[PDB]
RNA sequence: UGCCUGGCGGCCGUAGCGCGGUGGUCCCACCUGACCCCAUGCCGAACUCAGAAGUGAAACGCCGUAGCGCCGAUGGUAGUGUGGGGUCUCCCCAUGCGAGAGUAGGGAACUGCCAGGCAU
RNA sequence: GCUCAACGGAUAAAAGGUACUCCGGGGAUAACAGGCUGAUACCGCCCAAGAGUUCAUAUCGACGGCGGUGUUUGGCACCU
RNA sequence: UCCUCCUAAAGAGUAACGGAGGAGCACGAAGGUUGGCUAAUCCUGGUCGGACAUCAGGAGGUUAGUGCAAUGGCAUAAGCC
RNA sequence: ACUUACCAACCCGAUGCAAACUGCGAAUACCGGAGAAUGUUAUCACGGGAGACACACGGCGGGUGCUAACGUCCGUCGUGAAGAGGGAAACAACCCAGACCGCCAGCUAAGGUCCCAAAGUCAUGGUUAAGUGGGAAACGAUGUGGGAAGGCCCAGAC
């Protein structure tokens, strides 16, 4: 079990993601399956320190998103290219 | 032998875009090749020079199974 | 119909030549000039132009 | 490549001549055993006349369908149709078969008859 | 000293470089030297730190050379009142961006292989750090 | 009204290439023959004419298959117009526009006029 | 009927020397000093393979790297 | 002096003693038109015949050709007979 | 005829680079049409009279040079040239701003408010101990503040 918190987003774009990044947090998406999209933003250090460990790519996780639980896998993710950190996360709903 | 060496510019390109209204004898594009083809009321001069043979707007699609660009006219 | 107050809020010393037009279309002249004009989408669209220099009271 | 493709390679650029001239062009399409022929509208979608051997009021009278004598019966037989309708002006397209013999012979009996071209 | 066979044209435009890089994971091996700064290796800096760390590993190992120099780069000699057409061509460079892997180990323990790309760094004049590769 | 074939199109790889299966009453293809029309820089191979004993093998057409092609979001990233700022070879902030690659995914085209054949 | 190719073509027809020189001008433009720059030059530091019987750093220091000074050869043509 | 590419900032134009190359002609067919045709290269077999010559077949798909630089074109060929 | 630890075309997979590579491709700009509002007709044509054809610096996009120069050559915008006033100590070209004249009135711009010198020794909360601020790199170093995890610990840790 990885379990991760989130919210819905009411910005997007480049300039509403940077903020993002300032503020600690960063930008990933929902997709996969049937259904619309769905856009959220995580606490950046809680899952810097969860993807460090492999089974974090191999496993189902559990991103609690206004309640509802969702299971989602990793199915890629955007490193900032030099300093260890993360600028965002493709889940695939399975 | 050094460098130095280069010829005039040769004013090429679209000069009519589609929308614009013509009359019959104007260019419409010059060009090296037929980077456009010639489609309705236009000729294909001799260094493939393009130009209206009636007066009308001036139309750009693209056609047949090489998708090339053709100008062609919408006759007013 | 309902109209809107732009006031010029800087100079128009070593604007581009394109703001320069932007504001004698909105017929405003020295800093401080305030004026009376309909709101449509395209006077709107000429204050997002200028922006920086007008300054817009509803 | 085979036979088809190659006549059509044949045919093509008679064709598109005849779209920017703007023509009524008379069509034919021979065959081992038969010949066909339609005129087709200045837009090139649309038909407006047609003859065959196939069709039965020309194949009751013939001996045989592919021969020389039967075309010149097609040939006549799309001249009267196309006549009724007020079409004097085509152009023959030959669709990348040799002018001569059975396709020579269906022309001229279109021009008997008194279609122009 | 790493310089293409042959090119089309002997002298390239000084050009700039701006931006991030391609070729920011350590696909090849186990461990990396990343570039964090921004400049030109020339060919001889690229060769003087692949001989630190291959003397430094005696020979285990494999060494990857990710970067190679392409563009080259021309000197005026000394007195030449500008002018009177380019520069003869002295030295090849690589462009460097921050993020480019340069380097490349596997068959060594990351006790060593940080020490390697240490003895490395200190020849090359761009600011770097190591990396481990990457699951995903 | 349905099924099948031919011709002329629109459309231009979601439409193609391969792989497997299938069609001959008509149609189509190969096919039979050549003194005559015509033809080969040699050759009835092609083109052409006169035909209808044989065959759907090849070709063509139809059906199936996600092997190769092909199309392809959302988000993020790159870039950049205007205004502002820096530690100013290069970046950051407000704001407007916003790729390419890739990912999910889609996909074994769709559509018109005329002719003929079989079924009802 | 012109390699009038100095190719909008001064004439059909034309090369040199001056330290014996002269006039008009230019710091629009050079030599000398100044200025900006610092490739070069000089001084320093970083890495440390190796030399030093043994031992990298007592003394040296390959392959490479980062600076200072404005001192040399330059570059620029801002001053005269 | 002229032609082509880049520099040139996705209309045109745009400098340097900036980076690369060409021309100062040829052809009564190498022009016109009607009809037809489709390339390079490699593999297999075959008298003299060899890595390389005429013959046959297959793969391949313009990697070819276009009188001569380069660029843009070209299968409806602008290529070949 | 046989073995090969030697170079290894093509194809296959992964991976970069290009001013003169492109099966992709913006922002801007440019051409055209329609529609408000605004601007002393600012557009175009024809006549009379010129000057000028040595430009400079600043920003952005490039060539050249050493991504040297208050260097040089293009593109585009600005200012100076031909522009005073305020700021940047002093400082054509930077920031603010366009001087018809007068006033011993007022409000603001950039930039400022301890004294020289007009205005806060203003308020609230942190940082620095180096006069850092008030000149600079690789590299070095138990300087000091904040943040998020990790290991070890009354079964006695450093």
């Amino acid at each position: 079990m990885f379990t991760i918190n989130a919210e819905v987003r009411k910005e997007q774009g480049k300039g509403a993601s940077r903020r993002l990044r300032a503020a600690n947090k960063f930008p990933a998406i929902i997709y996969g399956g049937k259904e619309a999209p769905l856009a959220i933003e995580l606490d950046h250090d809680k899952v810097m320190n969860m993807q460090a460990k492999a089974e974090f790519y191999s496993e189902v996780l559990t991103i609690v998103v206004d309640g509802k639980e969702i299971k989602v896998k990793a199915q890629d993710v955007q490193r900032h290219p030099y300093k260890p950190k993360l600028q965002h996360i493709d889940f695939v709903r399975a | 032998t050094r460098n130095g060496r280069d010829s005039e510019a040769k004013r090429l390109g679209v000069k009519r875009f589609g929308g614009e209204s013509v009359l019959a004898g104007s260019i419409i594009v010059r060009q090296r090749g037929t980077k456009f083809h010639a489609g309705a009321n236009v000729g294909c001069g001799r260094d493939h020079t393009l130009f209206a043979k009636a007066d009308g707007k001036v139309k750009f699609e693209v056609k047949g199974p090489k998708n090339r660009k053709f100008i062609s006219i919408e006759a007013e | 119909a309902k109209t809107i107050k732009i006031t010029q809020t800087r100079s128009a010393i070593g604007r581009l030549p394109k703001h320069k037009a932007t504001l004698l279309g909105l017929g405003l002249r020295r800093i401080g000039h305030t004026v009376e004009r309909e709101d449509t989408p395209a006077i709107r669209g000429m204050i997002n132009a200028v922006s920086f220099m007008v300054k817009v009271e509803e | 490549m085979d036979k088809k493709s190659a006549r059509i390679r044949r045919a093509t650029r008679a064709r598109r001549k005849l779209q920017e001239l703007g023509a009524t062009r008379l069509v034919v399409h021979r065959t081992p055993r038969h010949i066909y022929a339609q005129v087709i509208a200045p837009n090139g979608s649309e038909v407006l006349v047609a003859a065959s051997t196939v069709e039965k009021a020309i194949a009751e009278q013939l001996k045989y369908t592919g021969n020389k004598d039967a075309a010149a019966a097609v040939g006549k037989a799309v001249a009267e149709r196309a006549l009724e309708k007020g079409i004097k002006d085509v152009s023959f397209d030959r669709s990348g078969f040799q002018y001569h013999g059975r396709v020579q012979a269906l022309a001229d009996a279109a021009r008997e008859a008194g279609l122009q071209f | 000293m790493l310089q293409p066979k042959r090119t089309k044209f002997r002298k390239m435009h000084k050009g700039r470089n701006r931006g991030l890089a391609q070729g920011t994971d350590v696909s090849f091996g186990s461990f990396g030297l990343k570039a964090v700064g921004r400049g030109r290796l020339t060919a001889r800096q690229i060769e003087a730190a692949r001989r630190a760390m291959t003397r430094a590993v005696k020979r285990q190992g494999k060494i990857w050379i990710r970067v190679f120099p392409d563009k080259p780069i021309t000197e005026k000699p000394l007195a030449v009142r500008m002018g009177k057409g380019k520069g003869n061509v002295e030295y090849w460079v690589a462009l460097i961006q921050p993020g480019k892997v340069l380097y490349e180990m596997d068959g060594v323990p990351e006790e060593l292989a940080r020490e390697a790309f240490k003895l490395a760094a200190a020849k090359l004049p761009i600011k770097t750090t190591f990396v481990t590769k990457t699951v995903m």
